[PDB]
């Protein structure tokens, strides 16, 4: 385990149906602990996490604690096929590159 | 001046093939002779489809991949089915991680 | 419960030592189910949460979860007291105001 | 023209206020005679910021809340305090939701 981080995560697009190219790949993934104080390599927290966390702190059960989640993606060309035509095309939000607590 | 340090693969893209994977890499000078060679920018594997018909087979995209995937550490382009398009065409798809693998395969019996 | 949605939550500042103005504010969180498909007025789910979900509908323990967190926040005019100076000054991130799946 | 239809406060940040609340609504004109009012753009909220010290009372600031928040439901400004800066310096907060409301309190013992 440990605290919020990137995990790698494959992610497999032979599942899908028009999909040539890729047909799996690393999407990776969100993982971890939101402590308080933070002690993760992520970007410091938001202030609205940061007022989460320490309503938390002070024995407040919150209905939805923070979670680890992505703060940024990248997209990826993929190779699908429309019709009977290849088309070459970039997909955003394919891949998880930063982590986050909110 | 000093030999490739990235990865060099065979370029094609057939006329009914829409986009293009030019953007993944830098179009070699191949003496303006067939056919093209393109040096990868995000990674080490080259990709290959071909359209298998009744007898014959026409080969659609060749290029680079956009990262290294599972299926690249492959040193030769070993293809598998990956669309049925229409009742007499299929799809295959190859990807390997040496310069000019995804040239041609070996066999699709 | 219900689908992902915000959902309202005060937050207190009195707690903060330096704070003047506000003293309990609305914050808002984001609480509800992320479903496959999905069941709510927030905006369309990226592709990267689209393929966890298609992960796990297909038998997949995923590691995290998608999880209903904020993708839009907005900041707060707030009043505190620096040295023995009163400052008003505007601080992000203070209030949720939208939901999503990730 | 007409009476008007959003939440009219009393204006004033001492000098040594850094920053301002002028931003969350607009100062009307007040005659050019003390002191200023400011129709607030975002909120039906007036606050009021008091300093008290051993004998006296400084308002330090008056003006618009920028939204509505718990408090704010009350007829007229209730003074709570929210600071102490020094020993003998308390900084008491009130917020209230009627025109003018943030203008004066009643006491403070
Ligand atoms: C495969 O080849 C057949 C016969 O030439 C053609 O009709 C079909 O469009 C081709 N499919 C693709 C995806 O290019
Ligand atoms: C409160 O008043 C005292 C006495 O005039 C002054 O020294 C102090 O700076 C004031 N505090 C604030 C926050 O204005």
């Amino acid at each position: 385990d440990g605290p919020c981080a990137l995990r790698e995560l494959s992610v497999d697009l032979r599942a899908e149906r028009s999909v040539l190219i890729p047909e799996t790949y690393q999407a990776n993934n969100c993982q971890g602990v939101c402590g308080w104080p933070q002690s993760d390599r992520n970007p410091r927290y938001g202030n609205h996490v940061v007022l989460l966390l320490k309503m938390q702190a002070r024995g407040a059960a919150l209905a939805r604690p923070p979670c680890c989640v992505p703060t940024a993606y990248a997209g990826k060309l993929l190779i699908s096929l429309s019709e009977e035509r290849i088309s070459a095309h970039h997909v955003p939000n394919m891949v998880a590159t930063e982590c986050g607590c909110r | 001046h000093m030999p490739p340090n990235r990865r060099t693969c065979v370029f094609f893209e057939a006329p009914g093939v829409r986009g293009s994977t030019k953007t993944l890499g830098e179009l070699l000078d191949t003496g303006t002779e067939l056919p093209r060679a393109i040096r990868c920018l995000y990674s080490r594997c080259c990709f290959g489809i071909w359209n298998l018909t009744q007898d014959r087979a026409q080969v659609e995209m060749q290029g680079c991949r956009d990262s290294d995937e599972p299926g690249c550490e492959s040193l030769h382009c070993d293809p598998s089915p990956r669309a049925h398009p229409s009742p007499g065409s299929t799809l295959f798809t190859c990807s390997c991680g040496t310069d000019f693998c995804n040239a041609n395969y070996s066999h699709l019996p």
